């Protein structure tokens, strides 16, 4: 190995989902 | 009702309301929607928006 530090991108959040309230 | 997962990687809090979580910490789903699930911190009762792909199921 090597970096040791990975993260893939989210998802894009329905609606503002992950974004606001609803 | 709510199924558990754990955070593969960090989700990155940017939006006020999003749940912060870091890889392998473990998260409690309570309302997944279809693409971003609102979990819960294990760390002490943090409640915010976690990606469909940060975090993993227990299982698989």
């Amino acid at each position: 190995w090597d970096p040791g530090m990975p993260t893939p991108p989210l998802p894009p959040r329905p609606a503002n989902l992950g974004e606001r309230q609803a | 009702q709510g199924d558990i997962v754990v955070a593969l990687y960090p989700y990155d809090g940017i939006h006020p309301d999003d749940l912060s979580f870091k890889k392998g910490e473990k998260m409690k789903v309570l309302e997944e929607h279809g693409e971003w699930w609102k979990a819960k911190s294990l760390l002490t009762k943090k409640e915010g928006f976690i990606p469909s792909n940060y975090v993993a199921k227990l299982n698989t």
